[PDB]
């Protein structure tokens, strides 16, 4: 076995992996979904499904794609099928963060209807022998999506050039690119998860916090201020962008006090409990709060808390050359104008110039090229 | 049913070991993908196994393979330290966290590289290097094997079974 023979072996494996893959998602389709239609109703079959009819045309085209460049080249313009589809390929961050609730949707209809679970046990025997549940099925386009990588890669290490092997390299980025921009989509939406909770328990509030970005801590302390200026037993909440001190008693927190963080500073300083405390500031004026904890490590995770939130808000190179850099929220496909993979995720993922409207990652911001 | 999943640092060989046993031979070209396999073997079991190649970096996506999981290989290389430390300190604690109640086999592989040819001031898990580690992170069993040598593969496969 050469390399060129290695290398031979697996072009075959994607070629026939994407085959299987693409027979997989037409079995889905056709052995279940079609036949489901049938007893459930489109919401239940909108839930189990999510989008896998979509995944069944994005992948045909792309087998079609990767058989004309594999079989008409000499294999030259492999690299470029991958390209292509990256971005049509982010559709998997919406299966990999409702598969999940797909599958235990899936379970329940199946409890409640044993026609269901009967036609279910048809349909698995019909496609595969009976060898693959619908709930193992569901898990096989996560599966697959994860293992482009990997190929690539191994195409990459019996790869013959230089120029060949170069854009296979950079075929390789797009689709670990597209790995992380599916695993940040999932944590986003389960962060938006723990969010919409801190929103409905609860509430004197009047702006959906996902306004202030990502939660970095909360619990129980007391607070001063320069209007009340003895301890009061509070229940804060950190985001990026705020602090809302609350009220605090029951399921129900009501808010009592929003604090901007743009405009805030802490400045720090018995081992009696209680004692232990920093001051946030603010600027220009004269508003200023003390904040007690019951320990020293509380102390001390906050405050690490308060640091990141604050270079979140105000990052290193927020202003280098000529930009002005804002935490944003991105709400259609973007790339970063230094590195120019993506931004990943479906909220706050980096940063916009005020001035520009460049797009950028945090730890990219010195490297944007200069705005006008 | 029975799902039974791999897991670990890439490369040691989940995608291998698997391979060597259900192919039932060596390959190496060694395959990247290895599906779902759906199987038979023997007491009849309708035994399934995971791999999961390619989930490793992704911490989100990755625990996603957890469910319903009967019983857990984790994997360390035993020509590798680099892997056998993240055994404590990464895959151990999801595996408890994610799933509380499902066994784990431990499973040091490549035992056939295990004696060889240090420059890194490094040593190969050896066998009371592995079941220290077993007995901390409180192992059902633990093994060794090679994919190449087959070694005590046929073992891995028939105490996962018996654990479930
Ligand atoms: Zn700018
Ligand atoms: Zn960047």
């Amino acid at each position: 076995m050469t390399e060129y023979d290695k290398r031979c072996c697996c072009l075959r494996e994607i070629q026939q992996t994407e085959e299987k893959y693409t027979d997989t998602l037409g079995s889905i389709q056709q052995h279940f979904l079609k036949p489901l239609q049938r007893f459930l109703k489109p919401q239940d079959i909108e839930i189990i499904f999510i989008n896998i009819e979509d995944l069944l045309r994005v992948h045909t085209h792309f087998l079609k794609e990767m058989k004309e460049a594999l079989g008409t080249p000499g294999a030259a313009n492999l690299y470029q099928v991958f390209i292509k589809y990256k971005e049509r390929f982010l559709v998997y961050g919406r299966y990999c963060s409702q598969v999940e609730s797909a599958s235990k949707h899936l379970d329940r209809v199946a409890a409640a209807r044993e026609d269901v679970q009967m036609k279910l046990e048809e349909c698995s025997q019909r496609a595969n022998n009976g060898r693959f549940t619908l709930r193992d099925l569901l898990m096989v386009p996560m599966q697959r999506v994860l293992k482009y990588h990997l190929l690539l890669q191994e195409l990459v290490k019996h790869t013959q050039e230089a120029m060949e092997k170069e854009n296979l390299r950079l075929a390789l980025d797009a689709m670990r690119d597209l790995a992380q921009c599916v695993n940040e989509v999932k944590r986003d939406n389960e962060t938006l998860r723990q969010i919409t909770n801190f929103q409905l328990s609860i509430e004197n509030l009047d702006q959906s916090l996902a306004h202030y970005g990502r939660p970095k801590i909360d619990g129980e302390l007391k607070i001063t201020s320069v209007e009340r200026r003895s301890k009061m037993d509070r229940y804060a909440f950190l985001l990026d962008k705020a602090l809302l001190i609350c009220k605090r008693r029951g399921d129900s927190y009501d808010l009592k006090d929003f604090v901007n963080l743009h405009s805030f500073q802490v400045r720090d300083d018995d081992n009696k409990k209680w004692s232990h405390m920093f001051l946030l500031i603010e600027d220009q004026g004269a508003q200023g709060y003390e904040l007690f904890f019951k320990t020293r490590e509380l102390k001390k995770k906050w405050m690490e808390q308060f640091e990141m939130a604050i270079s979140n808000i105000y990052p290193e190179n927020a202003t280098a050359n000529g930009h002005d850099f804002q935490m944003f929220s991105f709400e259609e496909t973007t790339s970063c104008k230094a590195c120019q993979m993506l931004l990943r995720g479906t909220f706050y993922q980096g940063y916009r110039c005020h001035r520009c409207r460049a797009s950028a990652h945090k730890e990219c911001l010195g490297r944007v090229p200069p705005c006008g | 049913a029975i799902k039974c999943v791999v897991v670990g640092d890439g490369a040691v060989g989940k995608t291998c070991l698997l391979i060597s046993y259900t192919t039932n031979a060596f390959p190496g070209y060694i395959p990247t993908v290895f599906d779902n396999y759906s199987a038979n073997v023997m007491k009849p079991v309708n035994l399934g196994l995971w791999d999961t190649a390619g989930q490793e970096d992704y911490d989100r996506l990755r625990p996603l393979s957890y469910p319903q999981t009967d019983v857990f290989l984790i994997c360390f290389s035993l020509v590798s330290p680099a892997s056998f430390e993240n055994v404590r300190a990464k895959w151990y604690p999801e595996v408890r966290h994610h799933c509380p109640n499902t066994p784990i086999i431990l499973v040091g592989t490549k035992l056939d590289l295990r004696d060889d040819k240090k420059e890194k001031k490094l040593t190969p898990i050896t066998y009371p290097q592995g079941l220290a580690m077993a007995k901390e992170i409180g192992a059902v069993k633990y093994l060794e094997c090679s994919a190449l040598t087959q070694r005590g593969l046929k073992t891995v496969f028939d105490e996962a079974i018996r654990a479930v």
